[PDB]
């Protein structure tokens, strides 16, 4: 399924993911497109920072959900 | 710091959506 | 019309605004009520940072809409 990741610079990234993918899996997919290391990425959804070890499903992230990305 | 401001901006954006 | 403006600290203020008010006008009303100068305010609605030069109606901000305020 597709989700969106929006930056404060105005970019909208798309990722193909599964509900069981982990946050680090997501950050690696961002790295693959943007070159930003996962440890420089803060992902936000529903007013919460997303944590390593958890899945998208843990946060109720569903099809065409939008995450926000800020860089360290 | 800019980082803290950006985190707050992202939290608010995220909240305002869903 | 009344709108609400909330911060991440949980405070919610009420403002009286018009559909044709510009974002900079709304920031001037926040300054009038809370004493926060416009260059310290970032206003957010529906996943966008509101841009000066546009109106509330341009964003489909309606009666009793809630905007988020982040302070810089």
């Amino acid at each position: 399924m597709q989700i969106f990741v929006k930056t404060l610079t105005g970019k909208t990234i798309t990722l193909e993911v599964e509900p069981s993918d982990t946050i680090e899996n997501v950050k690696a997919k961002i790295q693959d497109k943007e070159g930003i290391p996962p440890d420089q990425q803060r992902l936000i959804f529903a007013g919460k920072q997303l944590e390593d070890g958890r899945t998208l499903s843990d946060y109720n992230i569903q099809k065409e959900s939008t995450l926000h990305l800020v860089l360290r | 710091l800019q980082e803290e401001e950006e985190l707050q901006l992202a939290l608010a954006l995220s909240q305002s959506e869903a």
